[PDB]
RNA sequence: GCUGACGACCAUAGCACGAUGGCACCACCUGAUCCCUUCCCGAACUCAGAAGUGAAACAUCGUCGCGCCAAUGGUAGUGUGGUUUCGACCAUGUGAGAGUAGGUCAUCGUCAGCU
RNA sequence: CGCUCAACGGAUAAAAGGUACUCUGGGGAUAACAGGCUGAUACCGCCCAAGAGUUCAUAUCGACGGCGGUGUUUGGCACCUCGAUGUCGGCUCAUCUCAUCCUAGGGCUGAAGCAGGUCCUAAGGGUAUGGCUGUUCGCCAUUUAAAGAGGUACGCGAGCUGGGUUUAGAACGUCGUGAGACAGUUCGGUCCCUAUCUACCGUGGGCGUUGGAAAUUUGAGAGGAUCUGCUCCUAGUACG
RNA sequence: CCUCCUAAAGAGUAACGGAGGAGUACGAAGGUGCGCUCAGAACGGUCGGAAAUCGUUCAUAGAGUAUAAAGGCAAAAGCG
RNA sequence: CGAAAGCUAUUUAGGUAGCGCCUCGGACGAAUACCAUUGGGGGUAGAGCACUGUUUCGGCUAGGGGGUCAUACCGACUAACCGAUGCAAACUCCGAAUACCGAUGAGUAAUAUCCGGGAGACACACGGCGGGUGCUAACGUCCGUCGUGGAGAGGGAAACAACCCAGACCGCCAGCUAAGGCCCCAAAUUCCUAGUUAAGUGGGAAACGAGGUGGGAAGGCAUAGACAGCUAGGAGGUUGGCUUAGAAGCAGCCAUCCUUUAAAGAAAGCGUAAUAGCUCACUAGUCGAGUCGGCCUGCGCGGAAGAUGUAACGG
């Protein structure tokens, strides 16, 4: 192993996937209880008709059509369920 | 340079005469930006540890040693190109012979020393001590090689050997190299106004005690070299010889 | 031997040097540059070999700019080492060069001695270079 | 020195493929914007533009572009050249008023 | 015409600088008995009020100094088919980011009050 | 409620080793030899020119760097072979390459001559015997015009050998409680095959060659061979 | 087992690939109601300074979030 | 009719099991696919420094690097922040194309889905594309994605599972084409037009070198005699100063001055130890018509050495 410069560097572990992201995209029909976004933190915020879980999960409080918009003074990404 | 060769390792010692200047450790800092293996170089080839392939029955031990010394010579050359000193090779007979087979610049080798002891645990000074006979043999060879320079000067009519001639030539800056027999002292009546070096009688009349030391000083002053040639290479009757610049 | 003083991470992914040098492709500091016509890796030993050569030609009469810094560590596996067992140690630092990038610029020196010095620098470089004058636009 | 000739560049001579195919005919795309009206797209011959670019006063004086008829007083605002080859690839001219 | 409340929108709305406003409204403001306050403090909160003042704050107006927004053109990338010296190129369809010309001292809704 | 059941879908409540005394079933799915791919490394060459060369980069050498060629070292891979492709060295017998060791022809030279140094051309021949060690090698002795570098399954064990490596015995040092182990050492230790085909070396039979026969022959072509020392004279002249 | 990248802008995605953490803690560090806003820099001030505590001016988080990292956090998820 | 060499788990890694993929039957019937228009979220390619770092140059300074008397209070004087400029998998002020998830709508289609009987497979390989690893090495390895092979014949690539064209039900002494080709081996042009090459380049190989050859944009000079040749001169302060043994145009460092001039460098080379000496630049003369040097583009040249035999167009 001339120059002898190699050697073990133990960093060969990782965690399992979490399957996060948008589950139902804009303009889709949705029923109450359907999960819309699984996320870490509030990447998207719960608008009218959308609830927020302890996991930060966004779900439909009532049936309708899911809609995405950037609203508010913070330019936050909101998800709403419009009664349509 | 002292290259210390074994079948197990290689060391590199840089030395000035009887003392060691450095040992080329891993904290030497002339080794910082190296692309070869730095000294001390462990022989960690595949066969030494048992991994890889080619088990003992193939009898590739000689070729493994030859390639290991080739890598050692690569490191030696990469350090030599930056400071270009001559090198002495120290090791077993077969080790230094394998090294001479493989060396990329074998004209920079001055001597090999095969009877040196304690090549792995030994002190750097200890090895330098054991190379002294070879270092003096090389210094003697470097004086035997000056005989041909003296003959070249003589044949080109650029060699002055009379004491007065050498004084004049060294004083007016014409002396390129001075060759003085060991221990040669001469007293003479010197006056540089007329540049007349007449022989002294008793060295008690106002003469210069070391008329040849004055020559040596003038030749060194005018950017020349002085070579002090031993008594058995230089003639007793012609004890001085100056290679002139014209 | 240029090298970053400290890095965020020891090792790097190989990457893919592609595209043209749309930035760092004009003579910006000196009055006279040497840009590249080919791509490749410019190691830190070629930086100091081309930089030492230009310094000896300008002889404390000009100013040299080095528009190329090696900040990408290249690992190398030693001999007698199988594949795997990790990622090899870092041995040198290259800078990624694209066609268009200047490598050196000069200023304050006869245009003949500047051409004669950038010509001598290209000899130590792995690139097909060319000689370019600083312009307005 | 400060007068150059140009040809109108139609909407079928615009875009990535058309500009690449137009440069193969030794023509340089260019746009004339500014003033108080919409920008006009023109095309300059490479050899005339290269010659005009050598004059160092070309960049700091009022230029004249005669597009086979209608004539415009312009100033060169931007000039993108080839990163490696160095030849001009597009010229920005600002209409002066 | 202006003021206040609550919204839409979330910098072309912001920042900065200057000017205007006290009849209403607002704000400072007076006082600390009372309700209620302070790990101390009537600062904030709370109350009882109208001597003073638009000083601050606030609102409105003005501007391009900053910030913000932002083309046209070109370039980079790229789906598909083909070619290639493997860098890229051609056909077709897309097409940025940066930068430039330029724009910007917002724009509306409900209700109440003075005019 | 009781798990480092942490080998974390947890085999049992409960568990280490050695084998060169070994054995069976399999694998070229997977190592050791050789081939193949690759060429990092190695070797060789070229580019630049800091310098060394008393002066002078380029007679000679080429720092820092750059670009290739070869398959040639040390490697990487696991593609072929595990219903077997015998390991190193020696002997015998070779065949090829040229990056030429000698001899041959040259240019430059820091080439006076004699001797060299480099580089070009050149593969026709030639290119030792020994001491030591199993050695290839290497050191050494004495020669030689010279004692070339390589490929050929690191050419060649159905051609020989069997010194080393690498079975079973035994011992030392060392490691192990031990059975045992050691690219540590030491003493000892079965090398089969009557050649079918190809190839090659020789030597015949058959038929053909425009009727047959006895002789003599031409030569399309093929092979062999190709080395070199020393002495004298020119002339102790040229040169010095 | 968790976090980032590899991972090719949905998910997922391997290597003896590159980097780090976990095998807990807390009856308040949970719930609710109410209230609050940080890090720094400069100026002034006894000990006292570069920095303790106090006062002033800027100060969308350059802080904090029990615990790595990522994503979040003003209606604060931060602090009483 | 027709796979798989995948995911998960496993004392598992060449075994096996669930799911994925195949077949058979049943149910269901457009719920499926392609395309057009349209609703979405993204942080990749690219890009860029606004964050985290890294990086170069300049300006600018509290801290630092140094020098008389001077514990004389330590006195006189010599990192940042701004502006240009790059880079990053674990950076992002930005940001596609595709891909994915939906909606609506035509046309075309032996669809999609569910339930049950029977499996096989869980050693994959190469060629692209995007990467990690390796050396942007490997007929290497590990992922993603597509095509082919596997399990696929036919034509082309000389021969050549994986490349290109193309999917063999059988038969025909019929025709048209694809990739590839048309001088002969060997079917089809010694076909036509305009050029390039002189290297058998074509029909291996780079940095680098050269006055090959063709073309294109510009230029400088020229019958006020251009380029080359030949003739004559090429000088005086002065051996510029310094340094150096010597430095006299020509080791090296600092200027590039003046004079007779038609012209002549405080010199572009050779030479000398230093001088000397020979050239050159430059000018005048002679002759007489075009000429000189850079840039870009095409095709060539050298660089180019191996082992059984030409042996690097199949011939």
């Amino acid at each position: 192993a001339h120059k002898k410069a190699a050697g073990s560097s133990r960093n060969g572990r990782d965690s399992n996937p979490k399957m996060l992201g948008v589950k139902i995209f804009g303009g889709q029909a949705i029923v109450a209880g359907n999960i819309i976004v699984r996320q870490r933190g509030t990447e998207f915020h719960a608008g009218a008709g959308v609830g927020m879980g302890r996991d930060h999960t966004l779900f439909a409080l009532n049936d309708g059509v899911v809609k995405f918009a950037t609203k508010g003074k913070f330019n936050r990404r909101y998800v709403m369920v419009e009664e349509a | 340079y002292t290259v210390v060769l074994t079948r197990d390792k290689a060391r590199l010692i840089e030395a000035a005469n009887d003392r060691v200047v450095a040992e080329f450790d891993t904290d030497n800092a002339k080794q910082n930006n190296m692309e070869g293996i730095p000294f001390p170089i462990d022989n960690n080839g595949l066969y030494t540890t048992g991994d890889g392939g080619s088990d003992r029955s193939a009898n590739n031990e000689n070729s493994y040693l030859k390639e290991f010394f080739n890598q050692v010579d690569k490191s030696v050359q990469e350090l030599w190109g930056e400071h270009k000193m001559p090198l002495v090779i120290v090791g077993d007979v077969r080790n230094i012979s394998y090294y001479k087979e493989v060396c990329d610049r074998p004209e920079n080798i001055i001597a090999t020393v095969s009877n040196l002891t304690e090549l792995e645990d030994g002190n750097a000074q200890r090895i330098i001590d054991g190379v002294q006979d070879a270092v003096e043999g090389y210094r003697t060879s470097l004086h035997e090689a000056a005989l041909g320079e003296i003959d070249k000067a003589r044949g080109a009519n650029a060699l002055s050997t009379d004491l007065q001639d050498v004084y004049r030539a060294a004083f007016q800056g014409a002396g390129e190299t001075l060759y003085v027999r060991r221990g040669y002292i001469q007293a003479a009546k010197v006056d540089e106004d007329a540049q007349t070096l007449t022989m002294a009688d008793a060295a008690a009349d106002g003469v210069t005690d070391d008329a040849v030391g004055l020559i040596i000083e003038h030749v060194i002053n005018n950017g020349g070299k002085a070579v002090f040639m031993p008594q058995e290479m230089m003639s007793a009757d012609q004890p001085i010889a100056l290679v002139t610049r014209y | 031997m240029l090298q970053p003083k400290r890095t965020k991470f020891r090792k790097m992914h190989k990457g893919r040097n592609t595209g043209l040098a749309h930035r760092g492709s004009t003579v910006a500091f000196g009055q006279f540059g040497l840009k590249s016509l080919t791509r490749g890796r410019m190691t830190a030993r070629q930086i100091e070999a081309a930089r030492r050569t230009i310094t000896r030609k300008i002889k404390r009469g000009g100013k040299i700019w080095i528009r190329v810094f090696p900040d990408k560590p290249i690992s190398n596996k030693p001999l007698e080492v199988r594949m795997g067992k990790g990622k090899g140690p870092v041995e040198y630092w290259v800078c990624e060069i694209k066609p268009g990038k200047m490598l050196y610029e000069l200023e304050g020196i006869s245009e003949e001695l500047a051409r004669e010095a950038l010509t001598l620098a290209a000899a130590k470089l792995p690139f097909k270079t060319t000689i370019v004058k600083r312009t307005i636009m | 020195h400060f007068a150059l000739n140009a040809v109108d560049r139609s909407a079928e001579l615009q875009g990535k493929g058309a500009s690449r195919r137009l440069r193969k005919q030794n023509l340089v795309p260019a746009i004339i914007y500014g003033g108080n009206e919409e920008p006009a797209s023109i095309s300059i011959k490479i050899n005339e533009l290269v010659k005009a670019l050598e004059f160092e006063a070309f960049f700091s004086h009022i230029l004249t572009i005669t597009v086979d008829g209608v004539e415009e007083q312009a100033v060169i605002k931007a000039l993108q050249r080839h990163p490696a080859k160095g030849f001009p690839m597009h010229a920005d001219f600002q209409r002066i008023v």
